[PDB]
């Protein structure tokens, strides 16, 4: 409590206070006694145990319930000098009762951020804290894991500090089901850094403004959260050598195109729609001249139109200000908005039967109008491409006769690749925006995938996220299972293998591989004679029966219809293939698209300056960030959502646990303290591990690396069976790591402290010689001035004046001499500049001979993967 | 802590005074300067000693107590000889032994971002503004920053 | 005159050569994004 003086008002959110610590080793406890015992209703109660009685050990419930069960008693409590424990690895009992009692406990105290080994856990607090204020931010500079409470600053700093260390680009990845805080700590992340390069242009501004941007167009109101994240995104910041900010650009995924024109019950359309219709703005509600009223469209009028957790006039407001600071022009601005508007009023679309013939006609103009006003469009054009597309077979243009459900199809297929591109278009803009001069260096990317979803009724688009998300935790099951447990093997580390049982690839081969219910999803939608029906049968004829992760559907009381049941590893999903192969396949009218590409308005024409199945796409670019990720060092922030009814506090201990079940955080410790979590090569640690025992290594005695570490390491006073040897690496376990860091800290840091007093008494004497020429350029002025008041007017130095024009021979002596030192700064200037251009060229001729030499290999690697994929049938 | 009387020779305490007239920062005084500037003046005047030195020292003051009450010139004056008296420097061959083990290779560089972080959260914390501001001018193209020089020229100036 | 010519002339060729070598720094980024992308391919 001494310490802690600059967290502020935040103190008591972050650390315990220390009567509270004292008092809580006061409590009282048994160690014999005291035990955790399953239970029916709830996870796990506390209990004591009454008598032993063979294999039968009756016991009490702290609600007082008399209870026996067979050995699993066992399950034992921890003394209460652990309670409210910031690095959870360290419990000497480590289990799930105690996992889950010590984030209950910490949650109940308004404690959210936990260390669990190497990774943070963080629990949704649905009441917005003080903690992330700036002068946390400030407070967090420069701590370590343990020198600091949990939080997510103290996550990025050390991600920032492997950056600097271990030069190599760092990946902080956010993970959690549905509304679990992923976009929040994502967002505070970025404020992190973004104040930290505050604090020595705009561009901390724009990369914070660029968040609440793609939330007006992607993040829409779902079931399970009120600001949901329907696009993946990956924030990649790029640091300069100096570690100074040096640029950003953002990666974004697939936006749920259906959630444009449907919305189910329970739902709302994105944001952006609704922040105008509240009128903040009286210019964009009648420039685009749309009606107040949000119902009357039928697009966002489907489910919901507000929700009372969302005010969304200052949305609105707030999205134009992001937009403003972006640097986007008005025209940019006022472009959005209209084809926002053409899109809203592209649900007005009234089409019956001309003459009973099967053939589509505008029963309705003046919407139509509107819509193609607004893009600037011509409106018989237009009704005549919707109801008569005219596709071209052969070398004729055959005009094609379609009755209403297809040309309102058509319509609302229009509506969704506009919408899309318009995302797409905004995220280019951004990253063009963002990614100034200088990317150099390495980065770090925050990574803040879709969560876990399970609604009523599941379709596609549900099961692209469900899909990434088992990807994602996957890829968090090989970096932490498999990866380590090989490079035991590969090091020659004493390791007998441990069957954590966490590998999900019977589920992500069911879908991601070539035969798999995506892939042949891919197949059949090159088929126009196939239908959802068939493929759905397809899907029962070629895995059901096959592989336990498909099941047949569940339909479970009265809910709407599913099709077939995926067990994913978050619980159970259930879906539907009832129009899957058109949101896969995604035609569009081609006679649309080239009134398109010649619309008055330039933004219109750019998205669609020129017109691959999603879903390959897709997989595509999935497979592409997890080959980013495999090539970073990742930082794992789990999001635990504590109750489903968004009540602040209150937790259900069954949904909690079942998460972490899931989630894989308990088995993710035993790692953390059955292995060795912490490693090093012996070159680095002999080379920054000097001043630990500088006797034992003495200058020019560097013969050997693994002799040089073992003599280290064996005359300090540290433990000497807690880390092992192997080949160019040290295996170290439980924070000796921070042990020799910090002994390593406290001796550099005595040399550091004299070293900081000379360079301040330097600083101080520089500033002192500044402040001395200061005051003596004011003491010449005032001697300038006083000479003037000597001086003053008389007209004789006036006659005087006017004399010093006549009299200008010393004045063009200056004159030249001026000129010719400044013709010597000139040519010195001159063959300096030739100088670095020379070298630049060099450089040039250099990088560019690489640059071709690795396009060269580019095309021919694209050939050979070409030719391997065309082997693999 | 202690106070001595005598602890001077008579023409450094013209040139003290000197000093401190023409770097006293309060303009309508002359005499008394603000007791969070006599560690700058201190600093300043050729002898750089540690935060934890000058607070012992000062006895032991309050930063309060440095921004609101004064300090008179001669009364500071003897801790300034003690100061210069003091002298808890180290040498080059030292410095650069000590900075030597901020490298993975030892060739003759370090990097400009972990030296910043070892200026500012190792030891006696350093504010930022400092750090780039010392560093402005000696800053090389990549940040390896060959830190002899950097020693040699913070003892120069 | 033709001092001021030269050294305007040299300073426009060291500009376009710093955005050049700005631009090479994007092309190779932009390598080793396909770099990665053919690590996905295997
Ligand atoms: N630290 C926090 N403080 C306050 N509210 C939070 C915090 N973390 C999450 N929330 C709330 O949780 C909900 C979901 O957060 P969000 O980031 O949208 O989750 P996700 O990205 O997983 O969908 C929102 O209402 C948000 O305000
Ligand atoms: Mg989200």
């Amino acid at each position: 409590d001494s310490e802690m003086a600059v967290f502020g008002a935040a103190a008591p959110y972050l650390r315990k206070s220390e009567k509270e610590r004292l008092e809580a080793q006061t409590r009282p406890f048994d160690l014999k006694k005291d035990v955790f015992v399953p239970d029916d209703k709830q996870e796990f109660v506390k209990a004591k145990i009454v008598s032993r009685e063979g294999g039968k050990v009756t016991a009490e419930t702290e609600y007082g319930k008399t209870v026996t069960v067979k050995e699993d008693q066992v399950m034992q409590q921890n003394p209460p000098k652990f309670d409210k424990i910031e690095d959870m690895a360290m419990l000497t009992f480590l289990h799930e009762p105690a996992v889950l009692y010590n984030l209950k406990d910490r949650y109940g105290s308004w404690m959210i951020y936990t260390y669990s080994g190497l990774f943070c856990v963080t629990v949704n607090p649905y009441k917005w804290l003080p903690v992330y204020t700036p002068e946390v931010v400030a407070a967090y500079r420069g701590k370590k894991r343990s020198e600091a409470p949990p939080h997510i600053f103290s996550i990025s700093d050390n991600a920032y500090q492997y950056m600097l260390t271990d030069r190599e680009n760092q990946s902080i990845l956010i993970t959690g089901e549905s509304g679990a805080g992923k976009t929040v700590n994502t967002k505070r992340v970025i404020q992190y850094f973004a104040v930290i390069a505050a604090i020595g242009g705009t561009l901390e501004d724009q990369i914070i403004q660029a968040n609440p941007a793609l939330e007006a167009f992607g993040n829409a109101k779902t079931v399970r959260n009120d600001n949901s994240s329907r696009f993946g995104k990956f924030i990649r910041i790029h640091f300069g050598a100096t570690g100074k900010l040096a640029s950003a650009d953002i990666e974004t995924y697939l936006l749920e195109k259906s959630r444009v024109i449907f919305q189910l019950k329970a739902e709302r359309d994105y944001h952006i729609f609704y922040q105008i219709l509240s009128n903040k703005k009286p210019e964009l509600l009648d420039m685009l001249l749309i009606t107040n009223n949000p119902y009357d469209y039928a697009f966002i009028s489907q489910g919901e139109t507000t929700v009372a957790s969302i005010d969304d006039a200052e949305e609105l407001m707030a999205t134009d200000n992001a937009f403003d600071v972006l640097g986007f022009t008005s025209e940019e601005k006022n472009s959005m908005y209209k084809l926002t508007g053409a899109i809203m009023h592209f649900g007005n679309m009234k089409f019956k039967l001309k003459q009973r013939e099967e053939q589509a006609e505008p029963d309705g103009t003046e919407e139509a109008d509107k819509s193609a006003y607004l893009m600037g469009l011509n409106s018989a054009d237009l009704l005549k491409g919707l109801c008569h597309p005219r596709v071209k077979v052969g070398n004729e243009y055959v005009t094609k006769g379609q009755n209403v459900q297809q040309v309102i199809y058509a319509t609302g297929a229009l509506a969704k690749a506009v919408y899309e591109r318009m995302f797409n278009w905004m995220v280019t803009r951004i990253n063009a925006t963002l990614e100034t001069k200088q990317p150099r260096q390495y980065f770090i990317g925050v990574l803040d995938i879709a969560g876990f979803e399970i609604f009523d009724f599941n379709s596609f688009e549900q099961l692209c996220i469900n899909f990434t998300n088992e990807k994602l935790q996957q890829f968090f099951n090989h970096h932490m299972f498999v990866l380590e447990q090989e490079e035991y093997k590969k090091e020659g580390i004493e390791w007998t293998f441990i069957d954590f049982g966490m590998d999900l690839q019977a589920c992500i081969d069911l879908i991601e591989k070539p035969m798999g219910i995506m892939s042949i999803l891919e197949e059949e939608c090159m088929f126009p004679k196939a239908t959802d029906m068939t493929f759905k049968a397809k899907l029962f004829d070629n895995h059901l029966g096959k592989s336990a992760n498909f099941q047949k559907p569940r339909n479970i009381k009265g809910k709407p219809e599913a099709h077939f049941s995926l067990i994913h590893y978050a619980g159970i999903v259930d879906y539907n293939i009832i129009g899957w192969l058109q949101k896969n396949k995604d035609p569009l009218n081609e006679t649309v698209v080239g009134l398109y590409q010649k619309s008055s308005l330039k933004l219109l024409s750019t998205l669609f300056a020129n017109y691959q199945t999603v879903s390959a796409l897709h997989r595509e670019n999935l497979n592409k960030l997890m080959t980013n990720l495999r090539s970073t060092h990742p930082h794992f922030v789990r999001c635990i959502i504590p109750n489903e009814t968004k009540s602040p506090g209150v937790m259900d201990n069954p949904l909690v646990m079942h998460q972490l079940r899931c989630n894989g955080v308990l088995e993710g410790i035993r790692i953390c303290r059955k292995g060795f979590p912490n490693r090093i090569l012996y070159g680095d640690f002999r080379q920054r591990y000097r001043i630990l025992n500088p006797a034992a290594i003495p200058e020019g005695q560097f013969i050997d690396s693994r002799k040089g570490a073992e003599k280290l390491l064996s005359s300090l006073d540290i433990d000497h069976n807690q880390y092992k040897f192997g080949h160019t690496k040290v295996f170290f376990k439980a924070g000796l790591l921070g042990l020799l860091e910090e002994m390593r800290d406290e001796r550099l840091s005595r040399i550091i402290t004299r070293i900081q007093a000379q360079s301040r008494g330097v600083l101080a004497r520089m500033e002192y010689k500044k402040l001395l020429e200061r005051r003596d350029s004011l003491l010449v002025i005032q001697w300038n001035i006083r000479a003037f008041m000597g001086v003053k007017n008389w007209p004789w130095m006036k006659l005087y004046f006017k004399i010093k024009p006549l009299l200008k021979s010393a004045e063009r002596e200056k004159e030249m001499a001026s000129m010719k030192e400044e013709f010597t700064r000139l040519k010195e200037a001159l063959e300096k500049s030739e100088a670095r251009r020379k070298e630049l060229e060099e450089k040039m001729v250099s990088l560019l001979q690489e640059k071709n030499d690795l396009q060269l290999q580019v095309q021919a690697e694209q050939d050979n993967l070409a030719d391997a994929e065309e082997r693999c049938d | 802590a202690s106070k001595i009387k005598i602890e001077f020779t008579p023409e450094q305490i013209e040139e003290f005074k000197e000093a401190f007239m023409l770097f006293d920062r309060t303009p309508k005084c002359e005499m008394k300067i603000t007791y969070g500037q006599c560690g700058d003046v201190l600093r300043a005047l050729g002898q750089n000693p540690t935060q934890a030195e000058v607070l012992r020292v000062l006895g032991k003051p309050r930063q309060e107590e440095l921004n609101t009450k004064m300090m008179d010139f001669e009364t500071f004056l003897p801790m300034l000889q003690h100061i210069s008296k003091n002298k808890d420097t180290g040498t080059y061959e030292d410095f650069v032994e000590g900075l030597r083990v901020f490298d993975k290779e030892g060739n003759g560089t370090v990097m400009g971002a972990e030296l910043r972080h070892v200026l500012a959260t190792l030891g006696e914390r350093l504010t930022e503004d400092e750090v780039e501001k010392l560093m402005a001018g000696q800053e090389d193209s990549n940040g390896c920053i060959n830190y002899e020089a950097f020693v040699k020229h913070i003892m120069s100036s």
